[PDB]
RNA sequence: CCCCACUAUGCUUAGCCCUAAACCUCAACAGUUAAUCAACAAAACUGCUCGCCAGAACACUACGAGCCACAGCUUAAAACUCAAAGGACCUGGCGGUGCUUCAUAUCCCUCUAGAGGAGCCUGUUCUGUAAUCGAUAAACCCCGAUCAACCUCACCACCUCUUGCUCAGCCUAUAUACCGCCAUCUUCAGCAAACCCUGAUGAAGGCUACAAAGUAAGCGCAAGUACCCACGUAAAGACGUUAGGUCAAGGUGUAGCCCAUGAGGUGGCAAGAAAUGGGCUACAUUUUCUACCCCAGAAAAACGAUAGCCCUUAUGAAACUUAAGGGUCGAAGGUGGAUUUAGCAGUAAACUGAGAGUAGAGUGCUUAGUUGAACAGGGCCCUGAAGCGCGUACACACCGCCCGUCACCCUCCUCAGAGGAGACAAGUCGUAACAUGGUAAGUGUACUGGAAAGUGCACUUGGACGAACC
């Protein structure tokens, strides 16, 4: 009947699972902070040639 | 391309099969 | 903002500053002598020093306050407060010793209980997958938790229901319901988890 | 060009002299902060732009680095990285360099230049990610041991970058006290704290329990006080003029607290700048803008 | 289009039918890689042979002929019509366009106060009158007006004057001729002359920092400046977009009147059937009245008009029609539907003054001050932004282009009157094609349907699938 008093247990994991999910958010974030722009940079240090020079 | 010559066609033969199922 | 960012907030409590420099580890040591290099934002009026200082309170009596009434504000807070205090010793006086080890008279406990019991676990944002929105439960943080309850206390008082009922009386009543884990509030955040409950199936909606 | 500015240095000198004499000072020992002064006087400008008004400066100062011309009369450039247009900068970079060959072979003070200050010394235009590569070249040479012989060059590159305790005072009665003023949006409040008192505050002349009967004030009063743990220790007598009694209230703290900066210890002192107990609340009320009701509130849309 | 059922049909046998975007749109054979080559595509050619082509549309059509074909297939014209049609690209606009990153009072949720409900004030539309004009999507609507009793006044009715206040005059048309002053993106950062280079010396394009063709004066941003700091707010904000606003600030080109479209006098309208925008007051108990400017006492079904009616006063020559005060009355309403506005801090909200203008006059505008918050964390359907791309039949640039039926007329062809084509040419019903065109498009064929067309089967890319792993 929604009285979380006897819900306790299962309230308390639930609040620290959407803490932990919060957490796991911003850890993936500075973690994807290889990158596609040093890749780029790479391919153009050495740049497909499809033409003659 | 686009298709505007086939689509000329395709009015023109839409026509003449819907003229020849009239008469 | 008249303040450039290198402001930074001030930290007023005296145990920090009065804190023994040898129970400081070295990042906080760095902190200090940081600081002590740092252009700091004037106190605010609102909050000081002193002990009897309660943040849940001052933020309560900010929400209540209506067009810039601070004076008003705290001034129902304080009634609100010795009601509940009042009516508490009341009982206590009124009850045998066998309860009266349990019966609190504390307004600031009965005040923060009344608001934790209220805070709602779980909370329903529209959500959208593939252009429709849905109400898709979602856990809610802290701070919208702590905002949920007091909202809701404030305006359930705000009800017109209550005719000729002065804001502090109705606002003691309400406290202490909640404290008992009874009364509009608390059915409030019981309604809202029934409807999360109903829109279970849409979990998944949820990306994040 | 050169003779041109050596024509403008000798009007320039003639003019000094000219001044000297008008002015009844001593042509020999007439200076740039005196011959500002005199043309201040002179030529009175009150255009709120200091370098739009009369200005009587060294040539030097006026006219803007000329860079010289960079060859000969054969033709010949002079500097053997001239073809790359940026001579001065790549030879700088070039040195830099050598620099950091020959240590890679043997082995809150200061900051670095910005961009203009670099451009300035070279007489040259440069771009951002030129400056960040040198500035770049130039911290590698910092972390890399560098010793004199290199620091003395460094060096060239780097710029240059608490309360004041107001004096305790006496009274006739051989008192200690300490005066300070403080500004709370327009409220203006002058403090005046006893080295030894029972904790009255005497605001205007009266009670501050009187003046403030408001709780929030009140605690405004105490809160510096509380802080340094000095209730009932100290006498105060203030004057606030202006403002509501929110304001004045804060203006009072302020000044409070910087008056009982003379009477408390400087680690004492600085822990209540940390709380923010001695800084001037900026914020006041901001101006209404014609065309919207209020300072930021704009008039109801009509789609 | 999406879901369900089911038939012809897809399958076997024997015959027919003989068509495909039957396309690898690139003929067979032999040879070359040398001095390139309109564009794109799948590099440029040489020799030889056959087939085919000679502006578009009419036309995968009519007639003739052949055929197991009988609404068919192959071969295939002419008349009338037009100055074009077409192929490939470049720039831009656009995409119910892709990926990524975003919007910081901003696009959605989230926070506060509102509008949308009531009365009143005011503007506008409509109606009304003899009775202005202008703004009129964002970027109009307490807007020109920091203001209409007469005047203002440019309007209407009547009357009067004619070298007229003016070496005349006109508030007469043209803001789609303008100067002047501005709205708008702009809550942008780019506009750029003069050169250089690339593209075979086409329209056009010009970047990689471990750098690969750009350099750039000038304008803008920025900086500097005012207010209270170096923050914030002002101010500033180029080149251009909307033939955006103003001929009614004034001036002015063109055009128009001159016994009047000029000038003067008296009087007069400036209202509400009704709708709608903005604001003020409220619906109250965080409230109402009083004292005080915050330690009180009463009120409480009363709260609630700044409206209505009467009186008085202020200004004025003129006040039922302006303002203030008083009296009287105590009305609608009981926190407002989808929708929608504003706000990032001394801000929103609430409250109190002052000023411009007037003889007087606004609930309007400008401005000073006081009390003074809540959220500020997640995201990309709709709005939009930037970068990198993709598509393009649009270029008046999607408020585009455009297809077909039905009726609107002229020319030609076939024809017992009727059909077909083309043009002239404005409509009706759809929105089929062009963007992933909102179901990708199209070929062959079959059925079906006002109509563009839908669907089945196979085929084409003359679509894409975002091009390391995720
Ligand atoms: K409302
Ligand atoms: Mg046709
Ligand atoms: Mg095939
Ligand atoms: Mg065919
Ligand atoms: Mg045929
Ligand atoms: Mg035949
Ligand atoms: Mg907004
Ligand atoms: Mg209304
Ligand atoms: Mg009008
Ligand atoms: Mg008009
Ligand atoms: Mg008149
Ligand atoms: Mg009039
Ligand atoms: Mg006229
Ligand atoms: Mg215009
Ligand atoms: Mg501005
Ligand atoms: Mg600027
Ligand atoms: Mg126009
Ligand atoms: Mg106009
Ligand atoms: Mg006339
Ligand atoms: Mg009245
Ligand atoms: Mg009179
Ligand atoms: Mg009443
Ligand atoms: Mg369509
Ligand atoms: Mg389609
Ligand atoms: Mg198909
Ligand atoms: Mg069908």
């Amino acid at each position: 009947e929604f009285r979380d008093d006897a819900c306790r247990k299962e309230i308390q994991g639930f609040l620290d699972c959407a803490a932990r999910a919060q957490e796991a958010r911003k850890m993936r974030s500075i973690q994807e902070t290889l990158l596609p722009n040093k890749l780029n940079k790479l391919l153009q240090r050495f740049p497909n040639k499809p033409y003659l020079s | 391309k686009n298709v505007l010559k086939i689509r000329r066609r395709k009015m023109n033969h839409h026509k003449y099969r819907k003229l020849v199922k009239k008469t | 903002s008249r303040y450039s960012p290198e402001f930074k907030d001030p930290l007023i409590d005296k145990e920090y500053y009065r804190k023994p420099v040898e129970e400081l580890t070295e990042e906080e040591k760095y902190v200090r002598e940081l600081k002590k290099t740092q252009l700091i934002k004037a106190a605010p009026a609102g909050k000081t020093s002193s002990v009897f200082e309660d943040p849940v309170i001052s933020k309560f009596t900010n929400m209540m306050m209506i067009g810039g009434n601070k004076v008003l504000a705290r001034s129902l807070m304080i009634q609100t407060l010795e009601a509940v205090k009042r009516k508490q010793f009341e009982k206590y006086h009124a009850a045998s010793a066998e309860e009266q080890a349990t019966i609190e008279r504390n307004p600031y406990t009965i005040f923060h209980q009344a608001l934790k019991n209220c805070e709602p676990m779980i909370g329903l944002v529209p959500i959208l997958k593939g252009g429709r929105f849905y109400q898709v439960p979602v856990p809610l943080p802290d701070r919208r938790r702590r905002f949920l309850a007091m909202k809701w206390m404030i305006t359930e008082c705000r009800d017109k229901k209550h005719q000729r009922t002065l804001m502090p009386e109705k606002l003691s009543h309400k406290l202490l319901e909640a404290f008992h884990n009874q009364g509009p509030v608390i059915k409030r955040k019981h309604d809202l988890h029934k409807m999360a409950e109903a829109n279970r199936a849409l979990a998944h909606y949820r990306w994040w | 060009t050169e003779d041109f500015i050596k024509k403008q240095i000798e009007e320039f000198n003639i003019g000094k002299r000219h001044l000297a004499n008008m002015m009844g000072e001593d042509p020999e020992t007439f200076t740039q902060e005196d011959i500002d002064r005199a043309i201040a006087y002179l030529f009175p400008s009150g255009l709120f732009e200091k370098r739009a008004r009369p200005v009587m400066k060294h040539p030097e100062q006026i006219f803007p680095r000329q860079r010289a011309i960079q060859w000969g009369e054969d033709g010949r450039p002079f500097h053997y990285l001239f073809y790359t247009g940026k001579q001065s900068y790549y030879s700088l970079m070039h040195d830099v360099y050598g620099m950091l060959l020959n240590l890679e072979k043997h082995q809150i003070g200061s900051r670095w230049l910005i961009k203009e200050e670099l451009e300035e010394m070279l007489v040259e235009k440069l771009s951002d990610l030129d400056y960040m590569q040198f500035i770049r070249l130039l911290e590698k040479l910092l972390t890399s041991q560098c010793g004199a012989a290199e620091e003395e060059f460094v060096q060239r590159f780097r710029r240059s970058v608490k309360q004041l305790i107001e004096p305790v005072q006496y009274d006739e009665q051989g008192m200690a006290f300490s005066k300070s003023e403080g500004k709370r949006k327009t409220a203006k409040a002058e403090a005046i704290v006893y080295k030894h008192g029972s904790g009255r505050i005497k605001v205007n002349g009266i009670d501050y329990q009187l003046y403030f009967p408001i709780t929030q004030d009140r605690e405004q009063l105490m809160f510096p006080f509380h802080f340094v743990d000095r209730l009932g220790k100290h006498d105060v007598t203030c004057t606030v003029s202006g403002g509501g009694r929110s304001a004045q209230a804060g203006a009072i703290r302020l000044a409070m607290a910087k008056a009982l900066c003379s009477f408390v210890t400087e680690d004492e002192v600085e822990w209540m700048r940390q709380a923010g107990l001695l800084t001037t609340d900026p914020r006041v009320r901001e101006r209404k803008k014609p065309g919207q009701e209020g300072a930021r509130r704009k008039f109801t849309w009509k789609k």
